[PDB]
C-alpha cells in the first residue's frame, strides 16, 4: 500500500495568521501530471468535510483560505488567514492506487488570549440519592489554556482514585475549553460529609480558585 | 446538498452478524461509486471497501477481504455492508462515502457505531444539575443534566428543545472502572429567564429505545 | 434450275488427248475449288474420275487430269483407250442450289479400226402369221460410226411405213457394235415379191433380202 | 367602411427569349468523340498518431458519462467526428480519456445502450495487413469486408465491423479507467 | 485429319482457306486449320491450326457488325456459324487432355 | 491489303463452303477493322490458356426463365400529328398544345446518341469476355467516397451496360458489370463464352447478364447482394415514365436516409445507381426500337421531364454526369411551344394542359432556369390551384402530381445566387406555406411511413414554416392505428431533415426581409406580402418598422409579429414595450364585397403555437374563410389574427 | 461397300412411291447420302441430300414439298418418299454417298431404280421365234433368234436356255415405237450343225408385269 505521513501532528497558530500542514507519500501518487492527494477536515462530532480535491482544487462551498498544493511525493495545505471555527482535525488522502489510505491526522489550535475559567459545582438531587449512588459535578468552562488542574475536597479530604475528568475539544466560537470533573461515592458516604469543595489551578488564575457547597443547606 | 445517512446500528457480540444499510437522497445513486470507510477512536480513518455503480464489481482491502461483503441496490437507493467473524479490532464508527471524479470521498454519511462487546445492553442514568443561587442573577447562569454509567453507543443530548446555541456543551464519555461511561450536558442560560424557560434537555439512548426529558428545575 | 453449260459433242483421235469443259458462274467460285468429273458408260452407275478440280482417287489412271477452273474448268483425257468413249458429266458445289450437275458429253474415239456390218434379216414367224401382225427384224452388226442409215425396200423404194430404227451403243469388245429393227407390214406381205433392208455404212451399201416361203 | 380589393394575381413576367433555331449539332453538342470518364483515387496510408495514446492517468466523469462497466466509464461524444480525427476528439473531451476499442466482454453492453438508427466509431484499427489492435492492445476478430483501417459498431453488432469510407460523421465511444 | 494448337506468325492477309471441324469430328474440340493461298508452285501453302471457337466467334462478330450490308450467303454463314458455336461445349472439357493431338 | 477468305464447314458429314470478301465489305461498312478483331480474338490461343481464361469469369447457375410481359408505353400516332424532324425545327409548328404532334424517331435517336465512344474497354475484367466495341453511346457516370467507388453506365439504343469499380485502400480494384437488353441485341462475346452461362435473369426477349471474376464476385457479394430477379422484372414490366418516377422516389429516400453527404455502399444505393442507368436506357431504347417511325410529343415530354429531374438530382447529390439523351431538337420544340401560352395565365388551362406545359417548360429550359419567367408560370399553376382547393385539407393526388411537376423550376431557381423573380418566388413560397396545415403534414407523414406517392412531394417542402420541430411533427403525425410506429418516427425524421437549412442551401437566402432578423434560429414563420413582409418569431430582435405581440400563455414561448416596410429593414427592433394587437369585435360575418383580398390570416394557439396560415387571395378563399366552420371561439387559447398590406396587425374575435 | 437401291417400278401420275436404298460395308452414320436422278437417255440432276442422323436436309426446287428423305440407325437403309408425282419424275434414281471431311463430290453410287410416271398401264411382251433357214453348208451361221414385242415397262431380260452360252450376242437394245411400247430381239448365232444336239430356247423375263415366258425356237 501507500503510507501517508503528516509532518505536523499538532500545530497551534494565532488567529488571523498562516497555518501549514505537510503530507508525504511513500511512493509517488502523481501520474500523467495529476496528483491524487486530497485534504479533508473532520470536526469533533461531525463527519469529515471535503476541503481540497486533487493537488490544489478547492471544493465549491469552502472559503478561499483553504489552499492545497504539492506534487509527486510532497504536499501541503495552507490557511493564510486562520479563523475561529477552523480548529479541527485535518487528514491527507491518496487515490493513486486501489487502496486509499488516509494520513495520521493534524489537530489545529488557535492561539487566543488567556481567558479566566468559570467554575461551577452541582450536587445530586432526590432522584439520584434514593438509587444507591451519589455524584457531585464541577464545571470548568470558558478557558483557553488547556493545561489546568482540579482537585476535590470532601470536607478537606483528599480522595485520589475516584474522580474523573473529561475535556471538550476547542470550541467553534471564541475557541474556549470546558472540563467536567465528576466525583462519585456511595449513598452511605454522601450524607456523612458537609462542605464539598473544588480547588482548581489555571494559568489565567494567579491564585488557586476554590468553590464550595454545603449539604442540604437552604 | 447530497444526503447520506446510515442505519442506527447497535451492539453485536464476537462472531455475530449485522447488516448495515446506508440510504442516499438528493442525487442519482446508480451513477456514483460507493465506498465503506471506518474510524476507530485512537486509530484514525481506514478504508475497508468500495463498489462501482450498477456494474457490481467490488474491491475490498487485504485485512477485510473475506471478512466483509458489500452489496448495492439502486432500486431502493441503498448501500449495504455485511459483517462476519467480527473481532475486537473492528469496533468503530462506520461511514458510507460517495466517490466523485478521481474517486475522492465527495460526500460522507452520519456514521454508525459498531461494538463487539459481550456485555449486554443496559439502561442509563437520568438526573439534572440545578442552577444554584451562589451566582448573582446578572444574566449568567449554569445548569443542565448528567448522564453516567452507560455503554458508549449513543449521545442524543440536545438541551431545551433545540432552542439553545449558547454555552451548550456535551462532554466526552470516559470509561469507568466498572466498564461504563459518563458525561453531562451543561448550559449557561440568561438568569433573567430562570422561570418560564424551565424545560428540559432531551437525552435519548437508541438501542435501549429510551427518550428522556427529566425536568431540570432549581431547588426552591 | 440453274444448270451449267457444257458442249455435247466431243471427239478425239486414238492415242492422243481430248479436253472437255463445263462453264459455270459462282459454282466455280473463281479460284479453283471442288469440281468433279464422272464417267457414265452404257447403263452403268457412274464412277468418279476426277474430284477437287484436279485430284485423282485410288484405282484410276493418270490418263485423266483436271485443269484450272477460273470460270470454266476442264477435264483432259490423254491416251484415249477403248473403254474411254462414253458419257462424261461434271459436278460442282453451288451456294444457291447445293449441287450443280452436268448436262453430259458423249466422247467418242475416232481412230478406230473399221468393221463390216454383218446384217441379218429375219422373216415373220407362224405365230405372227396367225396373229395378223407381221414385223421384219433386220439387225446389223459391227460398224465404225454410231450413225448408220438404213433404207427399206419392198420391191423398189417404199417409204412412210412402220419403220423403227435405233442406234445402240458399244457391245462387249465389238467396237461400235450394231443396231436393229424396222418395218411393221400388215397381214398382206405375201402380196409383194420380197422385202430387203439396205444398210449404208461408209459410202457403201449392203442389202439383205427375204421372201415369203411357206 | 372597408375598401374592396382586386383578386391576387401572379406578378407579370417577361416573354420567353428568342429561340436559336439556326444552330448546328456540332455547336450545341461537343466533339462527338467521347472518352469514358475514369478516376484516379488518391489513396493515402494510415499511420498511428503516436502522440495520441492510452492515458495512463485514471479518471471518471460521474456527471455526464454515458454508462459504466467494471472499472470503465464510457462516454458517447455529442459532436460527430471522423474516425481518424476522433483520437484527438476524446483527448480533449474529458480529462484522462481516449478512443477505446470494445472487447467481446464490453461489446454487448455498448450495443445495448444504442438506438436502432445510429452508429459509433470504435478504437479497433489495423496498421499493416493483420492483427487488429486497440489503444490497450490485444487482438480483435474484426468482421473485415472492406478496405479495413477502421471499425465501427451498431445496435445489432457482435464484432467491430470495418467501414468503407471513414471520413464520415459518427459519434465515438471513449473510456476512462482506474 | 486432326491438329494441335500451340503459340511462325502469319497475319490475316496471308490467310485464304480456313477449315472448321464439327462437334463430332475431333472429339468435341473446336479446331480451325488456316491455310495460305495456293497460287503458284514456287509458293508452298502453309497450314497452322488455331482455336476453332475463337475463329467462329471472330467471324460471328464481323458478320454481326456488318449485318446491314450482308448478302444471303453471308447470312447463311452467320446462322450456320451460330449453330456451330452452340454445338461445342466449353464445359465437359475440363478433365479432357487439352493436348490430345500433340505427337511431339 | 485484305482480300477474301473461304470458310469450309464439314458438318453432319456434309461439306458447306462460304466466301467472305473483306474488300468492298470494309468499304461499305465504316469503322470496321477485321484485323483488329483478329488480334483481339487471340486465334492462336492454346486450349489450356483458353480454359484458364474461361474459368476466370463468374459463371452463374442456370435460371428457370421467368415469363414477363413488356408494357405499352409509346402509343400510335394520333390522327393528323404533324411529324417533325428533330434536325430541322421550324417555328411554324407551334400551333399550341392542342395540336397533335410527333417527332421522327431516327433523327431523334441520332440526336440522343450523338456522342460516340468505346464501351467495351481493353481492361482486364472485360477483355476476357467481350470484343472491344466502339459505337454511339450515352453514359451516366458517378464517383463517390473520394473516387474510391465509381459507377459508369453506358448505353446504346439496343443494350445498357453498367459497371461498378471499387478501389480498396490496399491498391487493388474490383470490377463488376451488369448488361441489360434484348438477348438478340446483346454485344458480341469473345472466346468460349456463351450467354446462358452468364445470364442472371431472362424473360421472353429480354436478358440481364452479370460479368465479373469469381474473386471479384465474392468481394462484391460481401457488401452487394442485389435482387436481380425483381430488378429485371421492374426493368421489363414497367413503362418509361413510371420506372423513372420509381427510381426518383428511391433517390429521394436515399437523400433522406443518410443523404448523399455520406453515400452508403449498401445494396440499395448500387441498385438505385443501376436503376438510374436503366431508367435512361428505357427511354433511349424505347425511342430507338419503334422502327424509324415517330414518337408522340406528349410521351416525349412526360418521359424527358422525369429524365431531366433524375439528371438534376444525381448531379446535385453525387455530382454525377449524364452525357447523352439530350436532343437539342426536343429542347427547341419545347421552348418554341412555351412562347404560345401566357405564363401568368397558365393556371386557367386544363390539368392535362397544365402538366403538358410544365413538362415542356422543364424539357426546353433545363439550364438552371436562366429564363426565370417560367417561375411565374409555376406560380400561376399554384395560385390557380390554391383558390380552387378546399382549405386546410390534404392535397389530392391530381393536385399533388401537378404541383410536383410544376415545382421543379422553382427548386431550380431557388438554388441560384441571384434571381430576378423575387416577388414571384415569394408568392409561390407564401402559397406553399399557406397550403401546409396539420392534415397536409399528416398525409405527408403517412405517405413517408408507407412509401406511397403522397410523401414524394408537398408544398410544405418549399414553405416558409420554420417552427416544425420534432414534437410538433409527431403531434401532427397521423394516429398509427394500422401503421408501424418506428416507420412514423422515421417519416418524421426524414420530413424534418429535408426541411433543413443545410439541405442543398435553398430556402430563402435571397429574400429581402431574410436579412432583417439577427437570431435566425428563433424565426417561426415568414410571410411575404405585396408591400410589407411579416416575420413571426420568438425573439424581440427582428429589426423591423414595428413590433407586435399576440396573446400567449406563460412559460410557453412568446409570439412576436414584426413587419418590414417595403422589404427594407430598419435600425434595430423598436426599443420599446411591444404594441398591443388591436381587437375587432365590431365585425360582421357577411361580406359580399372582396375587402380582405391581399391580406393574411393566422390561426394560432397560446399553449402550442401556430396552427394555420392562409394567404387570403381571391373572393373564393375569403368566402371559405369567413362564414364557415373555421371560426371557432370556444377555446380561450386559439386566436385568429389578420395581417394587412399596410403593415397593421389586428386580432378578429367577433362575428354576428 | 455395296450400295443397292431397290423399291422402284411403274406408278400412276399424281400417286405415291417409296424408294428404299440398302447400303453396307461402311459406317452408314458417318456420311451424308444424296438422291440423284437421271432421266432416261438424258442428263443427271440432283434431287435431295440427307446428313448424318437427319439433322439438316436439302431439297432441290424441282421437288420442294413433294419428296421427303428418311434414314435409320447404324448400317440400315435410306429411303425417299414421293408424293404427287408428275411425268417429269420419270428417271432412274441413284442413292450416292457424299465424300468425307472438307470434300464436295460423290463417292460410291448404287445401281439405281427405274421410276416411270405415266398414265399408261403395264403390258406383257409377246414372244415370237425368229427361225433360221436350214441351208446345207459347212459351218457358216444360223438365223437363230426370238422377238419380244409390245411392252410398256422398260426393263426386260432375256437369256438363252438359262444362259449356258457365252458366245453370240443375246440382246439388242429395245426400240421405242411411236405408240409408246418397247420391243427387242435376242439373236444368238450358233453354227448350222448345232441343231439336234441341243434345241434352242430363249427365256424372257418382264418383272414389272410379272411375266416369265420360254418358247421353242426350232425351225420348220
Ligand atoms: C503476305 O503476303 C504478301 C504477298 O504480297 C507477302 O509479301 C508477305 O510477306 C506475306 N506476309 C505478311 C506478314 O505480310
Ligand atoms: C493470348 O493467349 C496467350 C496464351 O497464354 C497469352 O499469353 C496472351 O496474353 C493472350 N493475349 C491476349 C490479348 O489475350
Amino acid at each position: 500500500d501507500i503510507v501517508l505521513t503528516q509532518s505536523p501532528a499538532s500545530l497551534a497558530v494565532s488567529l488571523g495568521q498562516r497555518a501549514t500542514i505537510s503530507c508525504r507519500a511513500s511512493k509517488s501518487v502523481s501520474t500523467s501530471g495529476y496528483s491524487y492527494m486530497h485534504w479533508y477536515q473532520q470536526k469533533p462530532g461531525q463527519p469529515p468535510k471535503l476541503l481540497i480535491y486533487l493537488a490544489s482544487n478547492l471544493e465549491s462551498g469552502v472559503p478561499a483560505r483553504f489552499s492545497g498544493s504539492g506534487s509527486g511525493t510532497d504536499f501541503t495545505l495552507n490557511i493564510h488567514p486562520v479563523e475561529e471555527e477552523d480548529a479541527a482535525t485535518y487528514y491527507c488522502l491518496h487515490s493513486r492506487d486501489l487502496p486509499p489510505t488516509f494520513g495520521g491526522g493534524t489537530k489545529l489550535e488557535i492561539k487566543r488570549t488567556v481567558a479566566a475559567p468559570s467554575v461551577f459545582i452541582f450536587p445530586p438531587s432526590d432522584e439520584q440519592l434514593k438509587s444507591g449512588t451519589a455524584s457531585v459535578v464541577c464545571l470548568l468552562n470558558n478557558f483557553y489554556p488547556r493545561e489546568a488542574k482540579v482537585q476535590w475536597k470532601v470536607d478537606n479530604a483528599l480522595q485520589s482514585g475516584n474522580s474523573q475528568e473529561s475535556v471538550t475539544e476547542q470550541d467553534s466560537k471564541d475557541s474556549t475549553y470546558s472540563l467536567s470533573s465528576t466525583l462519585t461515592l456511595s449513598k452511605a458516604d454522601y450524607e456523612k460529609h458537609k462542605v464539598y469543595a473544588c480547588e482548581v489551578t489555571h494559568q489565567g488564575l494567579s491564585s488557586p480558585v476554590t468553590k464550595s457547597f454545603n449539604r442540604g443547606e437552604c | 446538498e447530497v444526503k447520506l445517512l446510515e442505519s442506527g446500528g447497535g451492539l453485536v457480540q464476537p462472531g455475530g452478524s449485522l447488516k448495515l444499510s446506508c440510504a442516499a437522497s438528493g442525487f442519482d445513486f446508480s451513477r456514483y461509486w460507493m465506498s465503506w470507510v471506518r474510524q476507530a477512536p485512537g486509530k484514525g480513518l481506514e478504508w475497508i471497501g468500495e463498489i462501482n455503480p450498477d456494474s457490481s464489481t467490488i474491491n475490498y482491502t487485504s485485512s477485510l477481504k473475506d471478512k466483509f461483503i458489500i452489496s448495492r441496490d439502486n432500486a431502493k437507493n441503498t448501500l449495504y455492508l455485511q459483517m462476519s467473524k467480527v473481532r475486537s479490532e473492528d469496533t468503530a464508527l462506520y461511514y458510507c462515502a460517495r466517490q466523485g471524479d478521481w474517486w475522492y470521498f465527495d460526500v460522507w454519511g452520519a456514521g454508525t457505531t459498531v461494538t463487539v462487546s459481550s456485555a449486554s445492553t443496559k439502561g442509563p442514568s437520568v438526573f439534572p444539575l440545578a442552577p444554584s443561587s451562589k451566582s448573582t442573577s446578572g444574566g449568567t447562569a449554569a445548569l443542565g443534566c448528567l448522564v453516567k454509567d452507560y455503554f458508549p453507543e449513543p449521545v442524543t443530548v440536545s438541551w431545551n428543545s433545540g432552542a439553545l446555541t449558547s454555552g451548550v456543551h456535551t462532554f466526552p464519555a470516559v470509561l469507568q472502572s466498572s466498564g461504563l461511561y459518563s458525561l453531562s450536558s451543561v448550559v449557561t442560560v440568561p438568569s433573567s429567564s430562570l422561570g418560564t424557560q424551565t424545560y428540559i434537555c432531551n437525552v435519548n439512548h437508541k438501542p435501549s429505545n429510551t427518550k428522556v426529558d427529566k425536568k431540570v428545575e432549581p431547588k426552591s | 434450275q440453274s444448270v451449267l453449260t457444257q458442249p455435247a459433242s466431243v471427239s478425239g483421235s486414238l492415242g492422243q488427248s481430248v479436253t472437255i469443259s463445263c462453264t459455270g458462274t459462282s459454282s466455280d467460285v473463281g479460284g479453283y475449288d471442288y469440281v468433279s468429273w464422272y464417267q457414265q458408260h452404257p447403263g452403268k452407275a457412274l464412277k468418279l474420275m476426277i474430284f477437287e478440280v484436279n485430284n485423282r482417287p485410288s484405282g484410276v489412271s493418270t490418263r485423266f487430269s483436271g485443269s484450272k477452273s477460273g470460270n470454266t474448268a476442264s477435264l483432259t483425257i490423254s491416251g484415249l483407250q477403248a473403254e474411254d468413249e462414253a458419257d462424261y458429266y461434271c459436278n460442282s458445289y453451288s451456294t444457291t442450289t447445293t449441287w450443280v450437275f452436268g448436262g453430259g458429253t458423249s466422247l467418242t474415239v475416232l481412230g478406230q479400226p473399221k468393221a463390216a456390218p454383218s446384217v441379218t434379216l429375219f422373216p415373220p414367224s407362224s405365230e405372227e402369221l396367225q396373229a395378223n401382225k407381221a414385223t421384219l427384224v433386220c439387225l446389223i452388226s459391227d460398224f465404225y460410226p454410231g450413225a448408220v442409215t438404213v433404207a427399206w425396200k419392198a420391191d423398189s423404194s417404199p417409204v412412210k411405213a412402220g419403220v423403227e430404227t435405233t442406234t445402240p451403243s458399244k457391245q462387249s469388245n465389238n467396237k461400235y457394235a450394231a443396231s436393229s429393227y424396222l418395218s411393221l407390214t400388215p397381214e398382206q406381205w405375201k402380196s409383194h415379191r420380197s422385202y430387203s433392208c439396205q444398210v449404208t455404212h461408209e459410202g457403201s451399201t449392203v442389202e439383205k433380202t427375204v421372201a415369203p416361203t411357206e | 367602411t372597408w375598401v374592396p380589393k382586386p383578386n391576387v394575381e401572379v406578378w407579370p413576367v417577361d416573354p420567353p427569349p428568342p429561340v436559336n433555331f439556326n444552330k448546328t449539332a456540332e455547336q450545341e453538342y461537343g466533339d462527338k468523340e467521347v472518352k469514358l470518364p475514369h478516376w484516379t483515387p488518391t489513396l493515402h496510408t494510415f499511420q498511428v498518431p503516436q502522440n495520441y495514446t492510452k492515458a495512463n492517468c485514471t479518471y471518471c466523469n460521474t456527471r455526464e458519462y454515458t454508462f459504466s462497466y467494471k472499472g470503465c466509464c464510457f462516454y458517447f461524444t455529442k459532436k460527430k467526428h471522423t474516425w481518424n480525427g476522433c483520437f484527438q476528439a476524446c483527448a480533449e473531451l474529458y480529462p484522462c480519456t481516449y478512443f477505446y476499442g470494445p472487447t467481446p466482454d464490453i461489446l454487448p453492453v455498448v450495443t445495448r445502450n444504442l438506438n436502432a438508427i445510429e452508429s459509433l466509431w470504435v478504437g479497433v484499427y489495423r496498421v499493416g495487413e493483420g492483427n487488429w489492435t486497440s489503444l490497450d492492445g490485444g487482438t480483435f476478430k474484426v468482421y473485415q469486408i472492406f478496405g479495413s483501417h477502421c471499425t465501427y459498431v451498431s445496435k445489432f453488432s457482435t464484432v467491430p465491423v470495418s467501414h468503407h469510407e471513414c471520413s464520415f460523421l459518427k459519434p465515438c465511444l471513449c473510456v476512462s479507467q482506474r | 485429319p486432326c491438329c494441335h494448337v500451340t503459340q511462325h506468325l502469319l497475319a490475316l492477309e496471308n490467310i485464304s482457306d480456313i477449315y472448321l471441324v464439327s462437334n463430332q469430328t475431333c472429339d468435341g474440340f473446336s479446331l480451325a486449320s488456316l491455310n495460305s493461298p495456293k497460287n503458284g508452285s514456287n509458293q508452298l501453302v502453309i497450314s497452322r491450326c488455331a482455336n476453332g471457337l475463337n475463329v467462329v466467334s471472330f467471324f460471328i462478330s464481323i458478320l454481326k457488325r456488318s449485318s446491314s450490308a450482308l448478302t444471303g450467303h453471308l447470312r447463311e454463314l452467320l446462322t450456320t456459324l451460330e449453330t456451330l458455336y452452340g454445338s461445342f461445349s466449353v464445359e465437359d472439357l475440363f478433365g479432357a487432355n487439352l493436348n490430345r493431338y500433340a505427337w511431339h | 491489303s485484305l482480300s477474301e477468305v473461304k470458310l469450309h464447314l464439314d458438318i453432319e458429314g456434309h461439306a458447306s463452303h462460304y466466301t467472305i470478301p473483306w474488300t468492298e465489305l470494309m468499304a461499305k461498312v465504316p469503322g470496321l477493322s477485321p484485323e483488329a478483331l483478329w488480334r483481339e480474338a487471340n486465334v492462336t490461343e492454346d486450349l489450356a490458356s483458353m480454359l484458364n481464361r474461361y474459368k476466370l469469369i463468374y459463371k452463374t447457375s442456370g435460371t428457370l426463365g421467368i415469363a414477363l410481359a413488356e408494357p405499352v408505353d409509346i402509343p400510335a400516332v394520333s390522327e393528323g400529328s404533324m411529324q417533325v424532324d428533330a434536325s430541322k425545327v421550324h417555328p411554324g409548328v407551334i400551333s399550341g398544345l392542342n395540336s397533335p404532334a410527333c417527332m421522327l424517331s431516327a433523327p431523334l435517336e441520332k440526336q440522343l446518341f450523338y456522342y460516340i465512344g468505346t464501351m467495351l474497354p481493353n481492361t482486364r475484367p472485360h477483355s476476357y469476355v467481350f470484343y472491344q466495341l466502339r459505337c454511339h453511346l450515352s453514359y451516366v457516370a458517378l464517383s463517390i467516397n473520394g473516387d474510391k467507388f465509381q459507377y459508369t453506365g453506358a448505353m446504346t439504343s439496343k443494350f445498357l451496360m453498367g459497371t461498378y469499380k471499387r478501389v480498396t485502400e490496399k491498391g487493388d480494384e474490383h470490377v463488376l458489370s451488369l448488361v441489360f437488353g434484348k438477348t438478340k441485341d446483346l454485344p458480341d462475346l469473345r472466346g468460349p463464352f456463351s450467354y446462358p452461362s452468364l445470364t442472371s435473369a431472362q424473360s421472353g426477349d429480354y436478358s440481364l447478364v452479370i460479368v465479373t471474376t469469381f474473386v471479384h464476385y465474392a468481394n462484391f457479394h460481401n457488401y452487394f447482394v442485389p435482387n436481380l430477379k425483381d430488378m429485371f422484372s421492374r426493368a421489363v414490366t414497367m413503362t418509361a415514365a413510371s420506372y423513372a418516377r420509381y427510381v426518383l422516389q428511391k433517390l429521394v429516400l436515399l437523400e433522406m436516409k443518410g443523404g448523399c453527404r455520406e453515400p452508403e455502399l449498401d445494396t440499395e444505393t448500387l441498385t438505385t445507381m443501376f436503376e438510374v442507368s436503366v431508367a435512361f436506357f428505357k427511354v433511349g431504347h424505347a425511342v430507338g426500337e419503334t422502327g424509324n417511325g415517330c414518337v408522340d410529343l406528349r410521351w416525349l415530354a412526360k418521359s424527358f421531364f422525369e429524365l431531366t429531374v433524375l439528371k438534376d438530382i444525381i448531379g446535385i447529390c453525387y455530382g454525377a454526369t449524364v452525357k447523352g439523351m439530350q436532343s437539342y431538337g426536343l429542347e427547341r420544340l419545347a421552348a418554341m411551344l412555351m412562347a404560345t401560352v401566357k405564363m401568368e395565365e397558365l393556371g386557367h388551362l386544363t390539368t392535362e394542359k397544365q402538366e403538358y406545359a410544365l413538362r415542356l417548360a422543364t424539357v426546353g429550359y433545363p439550364k438552371a432556369g436562366v429564363y426565370s419567367g417560367l417561375i411565374g408560370g409555376a406560380t400561376s399553376v399554384l395560385l390557380s390551384a390554391y383558390n380552387r382547393h378546399p382549405l386546410f385539407q390534404p392535397l389530392h393526388t391530381v393536385m399533388r402530381e401537378t404541383l410536383f411537376i410544376g415545382s421543379h423550376v422553382v427548386l431550380r431557381e431557388l438554388r441560384l445566387n441571384v434571381t430576378t423573380q423575387g416577388p414571384n418566388l415569394a408568392l409561390y413560397q407564401l402559397l406553399s406555406t399557406a397550403l401546409c396545415s396539420a392534415l397536409e403534414i399528416g398525409e405527408v407523414l403517412r405517405g413517408l411511413a408507407l412509401g406511397t406517392e403522397s410523401g414524394l412531394f408537398s408544398p410544405c417542402y418549399l414553405s416558409l414554416r420554420f417552427d416544425l420541430t420534432r414534437d410538433k411533427l409527431l403531434s401532427m403525425a397521423p394516429q398509427e392505428a394500422t401503421l408501424d410506429q418506428a416507420a412514423v418516427s422515421n417519416a418524421v425524421d426524414g420530413f424534418l431533415g429535408r426541411l433543413s437549412l443545410e439541405r442543398e442551401d435553398r430556402d430563402a437566402w435571397h429574400l429581402p426581409a431574410y436579412k432583417c432578423v439577427d437570431r435566425l434560429d428563433k424565426v417561426l414563420m415568414i410571410i411575404p406580402l405585396i408591400n410589407v413582409t411579416f416575420i413571426i418569431s420568438s425573439d424581440r430582435e427582428v429589426r423591423g418598422s414595428a413590433l407586435y405581440e399576440a396573446s400567449t400563455t406563460y412559460l410557453s414561448s412568446s409570439l412576436f409579429l414584426s413587419p418590414v416596410i417595403m422589404n427594407k429593414c430598419s435600425q434595430g427592433a423598436v426599443a420599446g414595450e411591444p404594441r398591443q394587437i388591436p381587437k375587432i369585435q365590431n365585425f360582421t360575418r357577411t361580406q359580399k364585397s372582396c375587402i380582405f383580398c391581399g391580406f393574411a390570416l393566422l390561426s394560432y394557439d397560446e399553449k402550442e403555437g401556430l396552427e394555420t396560415t392562409t394567404y387570403i387571395t381571391s373572393q373564393e378563399v375569403q368566402n371559405s374563410i369567413l362564414s364557415s366552420n373555421y371560426f371557432d371561439f370556444d377555446n380561450l387559447h386559439v386566436h385568429y389574427l389578420l395581417l394587412t398590406t399596410n403593415g397593421t396587425v389586428m386580432e378578429i374575435a367577433g362575428l354576428y
